[PDB]
């Protein structure tokens, strides 16, 4: 009778396992560091009052983007029919951020768009005029 | 004193507070800290009361 | 390296920029046989045969 | 005919087609398929699949591999173990009396809530499944633990590898 | 007062009846309304006709139906179990027990909301169960064809289709499991229109 | 070369696993970097010992960054 | 060149359309104008009755019009659905939403290069063809996809 | 009949332990930009919005680089609107830009304001038709 | 790399599955899961009845293990022993504890490489089997060795 | 207390023994590096360095 | 000579100790082909080429 232990796969390679163990470790300092932060500052409020969600806002999207961010909600206002608004002076230094993501909701996106971009800029919607609007920062 | 949503039906609202409070509130009645209430919808999960806020279901 | 463009810089990291009307860019950098943009959302490599 | 899917929930025949297949000795098929469908030979077969049995005594465990059985990084399932599936209910079939206990598990790394919460969807995704079959709900109690206890170490990525698992045991009283 | 079985098509009103148990039977149209605090551990009617309730303090009760009757209940009823087999119409205002089994054969339309720790139900045929504002910790759904079901649970979510059978829950559960045989089919409901309403996430998001 | 092409093939991982971006502050400067380190102990010489708790070094000072690094600059 | 690619990968247009005539053969119909091309697909080779669930043969088609997506190079597709009316509005939006769900996840899953895919499903609302004496039978039960080729 | 599983699965335990650490530290990092990020309240944000005048409602193309009293003049000349100035200029006047084809004056001005920032806003009254451009003490 | 050992010094994994096949079909029950394993073996085979004493041919069996048991590395081995009820508790107790410590003596005479050896005894307080007809050819009636396996 | 940087070392072989005993011969080899509590009520063992220097 | 590993040295001797937050050491010695460590409990030698 033979004898197998149930995880059997594809052999691996030693640079994937180095990075692997290097990653969890990295991982990990991620994790106390923000569990440091929650605890150290409170949260306040969220940007879902300031961007709530609406009617054709579900149609949904899986997406992967690592480039800037204007063409993208361009591509966003086009698909969701709503007017596209730009506030403030674009900054000499491009603002590249990076998505991957499978089936979400347009408000959400729009919601870890702007956590990514943090205070670099801003993003608005009014709904009743359907209108998105992207404001940068007027700093320096 | 908060209170929240157990049971819902239209025209009729069963809301038991933090402590346990019971309450059989009618639409046109007095809630304690809160006034009187306004609106009562059941496909929405929002009661509006006199003083001015909706009190919803927990979370 | 004075490279004219329509695209976005990422790798070596330039020393001088400008805008046209168009929008085009100009970068001023230093020297380096590789580069990288970032076409529509996705990361490309540009060989710089000559230097 | 057959349907890939679960046979649409339906009870599996083989031996009707066996036998048939055997009179295109019907008597010869239907030995065969005692003997093919058997509790020692479909053991066989769950091991030849990456399935863990283990008898002691009285109470009986079950193994599966998550990375394997399992939509990656997801309570969703794989697909393509369908005949492992299929095993297993045909095997689960032979204790309709036993009460039943399942478990997941996993490896340390991450939130703590997001591994129990990982495991315990994967535990109520196996629940589900084995009541899709018809067994009575009171019959069965999941629960997804994370990484409480392992069978081996995170320190070896094949340890790791192994420290994720699904566990389903029976008594027989 | 312990018992009150009516036969033989008459009326009978009455409130203001407090009682720790009384057995109720109710034949050959029973008109009833009754307007009392009743606390009581057994009722039974055949069906075919209409009663109105309005005050139960129950601990404990359990109803078979076999006519086809129109039942109204207010009150607080701590329910254990109930079977349908005729054309039953039942409404329930308040129910905060803990564990239901129903069982659906022909035609039923039950009105339900209240608080469950355990729900199991099966539906056969033809079987309505508009279950909506009836939240259940824990929901189990077993339709065969031509079942409509309503569901509202909050937590873990279990159900399964043959063919033709709709099931349609109102609230986002935790955990959902969901599955269809020939032609069933599980669908979410919501409004697109709350302005607080919440997708799917990491771990609840099982494509169907 | 196969070292190569098997890093080449995780492209989005290692940009996933590392973000220089989200370190960025908010007036275009690396963050600093340093070291730490618990419960040092030093035996220079005899008749002397020196023991600490913990150290930390600022190994190199902040300064501007046109663009956000990779990890092709230091992996490939 | 010798060292520089002469094409990109995979390609072969005697293939391509040779699996365009193929498909409507087939029936799923292809459509190509200027930069924009569209495919529509029946719901009767898709999907059951009125149910969004997969018949196990419906993967061969899916992993051709996967390999017929897998030739461009293209930034974002999207695809909607329509159907009939059968009991209301809300049942038929949320069958097309989910059924456009599914069938985006499982693209996304296999290895079509897009940066975006939008799924929609608007229901019934927007008909094709007077003709609804069919039900799923009836051709405005459909599912198509769209793209627009760049460079 | 055949059913194939997607190209890029992980099937390297290696591969589904960085995929995990992958998803961990993206995660952290979500948190801690959450926690980051200061949010102005959208009621009582101090920024003027559309007052819906329908000299207002007309669109055109604006290129310009520099101050901003000939140019609000040139856009009152434009709506038929008197112009007021409260307040006086600073050594240092405004050093604003704006660029675009088909925009609608009250964005128009509602863009002026958010460059203005904090040392100047600007008033719209269409009651009385005029806009008043005030300075900051 | 000549200088280096290619494999630890007498190990085969071979001999080692063979024993184990003969461990198992001679009804000694060997448990392997994941790193970690255990042998379970029924006291009838070993001692007399209720008594703390050794035949004199199940030397040759505990031979067998202590060679099995060569060819691993390990750091700590827990011996566990269990009885049926025959007349007390504590006198099971004691009985368990007893044979447990003269199995762990010799398992140390011989000369397996182990750090710590721990040893106790139950009694009957957690059967393994329902069925207690028998009194010392009971199945519950055992000994449990567990270790786990160190790289 | 802290672990000091100089490790401490024990060197314990003997065959079978009471943990109680083993645990105070433990005690006695640390000697002035540390001691050994046990608090069987509430099931607690624990060590504590010397603090010193 | 100067060693990281997670192990703890104990024949030869060092000059200064180093500890991380994670269960890593470092040392710095004179310099010398051969160690004694002790892994988990039990004592092995290690020898180092290349001096």
């Amino acid at each position: 009778m033979k004898f197998k232990k149930p995880p059997i796969n594809n052999p691996s390679d030693d640079a994937t396992i180095k990075l692997a163990e290097a990653a969890v470790s990295v991982s990990d300092s991620m994790l106390e560091m923000a569990k440091v932060e929650k605890v150290i500052t409170p949260p306040s409020k969220d940007n879902t009052l300031t961007i709530p969600n609406a009617y054709n806002l579900q149609a949904r999207a899986s997406v992967d983007w690592s480039g800037p961010i204007e063409e993208l909600t361009a591509r966003i206002a086009k698909a969701a029919h709503f007017r596209f608004r730009v506030l403030g002076k674009s900054p000499s230094v491009p603002v590249l951020i990076s998505i991957s993501t499978k089936d979400e909701s347009l408000a959400e996106i729009l919601r870890d768009i702007d956590y990514q971009a943090g205070k670099k800029a801003s993003i608005h919607v009014y709904p009743n005029s359907q209108v998105v609007e992207l404001r940068y920062a007027k700093i320096y | 004193i908060i209170y929240y949503i157990q049971a819902v039906i239209p025209g009729r609202a069963w809301l038991i507070g933090s402590n346990g409070s019971t309450l059989t509130v009618r639409e046109g009645s007095k809630i304690p800290g809160y006034g009187m209430v306004k609106l009562i919808d059941s496909l929405q999960g929002r009661i509006l009361t006199s003083s001015g806020q909706v009190i919803k279901f927990s979370q | 390296m004075y490279v004219r463009t329509n695209l976005t810089i990422l790798s070596p990291g330039w020393l001088a920029s400008m805008t046209s009307a168009d929008g085009t860019h100009a970068y001023e950098m230093q020297k380096s046989p590789v580069l990288l943009v970032s076409w529509h959302g996705k990361v490309m490599q540009l060989k710089v045969e000559g230097l | 005919c057959f349907h890939p899917p679960y046979n649409n929930f339906q009870p599996d025949r083989r031996a009707v087609k066996r036998v048939g297949v055997d009179t295109g000795g019907g008597t010869v098929g239907l030995v065969a398929s005692i003997y093919r469908d058997s509790k020692r030979k479909i053991i066989r077969d769950l091991q030849k699949q990456d399935i863990q049995y283990v008898e002691y005594g009285d109470t009986r465990t079950l193994i599966i591999p998550t990375d394997k059985y399992f939509m990656f990084s997801s309570p969703r399932l794989n697909e393509i173990c369908y005949p492992g599936l299929n095993n297993v209910i045909r095997l689960l079939n032979f204790y309709p009396q036993s009460t039943i206990y399942v478990a997941g598990f996993t490896d340390n790394v991450g939130s703590r809530s997001h591994k129990r919460k990982l495991s315990q969807a994967q535990a109520e995704t196996m629940m589900t499944f084995l009541w899709a079959n018809g067994i009575a709900a009171k019959r069965l109690k999941a629960e997804g633990y994370g990484d409480k206890n392992a069978i081996s170490d995170n320190a070896i990525i094949h340890g790791s590898a192994q420290n994720r698992r699904i566990e389903i045991q029976w008594f027989t009283s | 007062l312990n018992r009150f079985r009516y036969e033989g098509a008459g009326v009978v009103t009455g409130n203001n009846l407090r009682t720790s148990y009384l057995d109720l039977y109710l034949a050959n149209e029973g008109t009833t309304r009754l307007a009392g605090n009743i606390g009581l551990q057994k009722l039974e009617a055949v069906g075919n006709g209409v009663t109105q309730i309005n005050g139960v303090s129950s601990r404990n009760l359990q109803i078979v139906l076999k006519g086809d009757p129109k039942v109204l209940i207010s009150g607080f009823v701590n329910l254990r179990q109930l079977d349908m087999y005729g054309k039953g119409t039942l409404s329930l205002y308040w129910i905060k027990s803990d564990t239901l089994t129903i069982r659906a054969k022909k035609a039923a339309k039950i009105q339900l909301a209240g608080i469950v720790n355990r729900l199991d139900v099966e539906l056969w045929d033809f079987a309505q169960f508009k279950g909506k504002y009836l939240r259940a910790q824990r929901s189990f759904v077993k339709t065969h064809d031509k079942s409509v079901a309503e569901i509202s649970a909050v937590n873990h979510q279990s159900s399964l289709a043959t063919d033709a059978s709709d099931i349609y829950y109102y609230n986002l559960s935790k955990t959902r499991a969901d599955f269809m045989a020939f032609n069933g089919s599980v669908l979410d409901m919501r409004e697109w229109g709350q302005s607080d309403l919440k997708d799917f996430d990491r771990y609840n998001k099982q494509f169907p | 070369k196969i070292i190569d092409e098997q890093l080449n093939k995780q492209a989005r991982n290692l940009d996933a696993i590392y973000d220089f971006n989200s370190l960025v502050l908010e007036h275009n400067i690396l963050p600093p970097v340093l070291l730490e380190g618990r419960n040092t102990l030093n035996l220079a010489d005899a008749q002397s010992i020196r023991i600490s708790d913990r150290t930390y070094k600022v190994a190199k000072q902040a300064h501007f960054i046109t663009t956000p690094p990779t990890w092709r600059q230091y992996l490939w | 060149v010798p060292k520089l690619p002469c094409r990109v990968d995979g390609a072969c247009d005697a293939t391509i359309i040779k699996m365009m005539t193929d498909l409507n053969k087939k029936g799923i119909k292809v459509a190509s104008v200027g930069q924009n091309y569209l495919i529509s697909i029946p719901a009767s080779a898709l999907f059951a009755d009125q149910s969004p669930r997969l018949n196990w043969a419906s993967y061969s088609l899916l992993n051709e019009i996967a390999a017929f997506l897998k030739q461009f190079r293209k930034i974002a597709i999207t695809v909607t659905s329509y159907s009939s009316k059968y009991v209301s509005v809300k049942r038929e939006r949320a069958l097309t939403l989910a059924r456009s769900r599914v069938v985006s996840e499982y693209l996304w899953s296999q290895g079509v290069d897009s940066r975006i895919i939008f799924t929609q499903g608007l229901g019934s609302d927007k008909p094709i063809t007077s003709y609804t004496l069919g039900g799923d039978r009836s051709p405005n039960a459909r599912v198509e996809i769209t793209f627009r080729r760049a460079v």
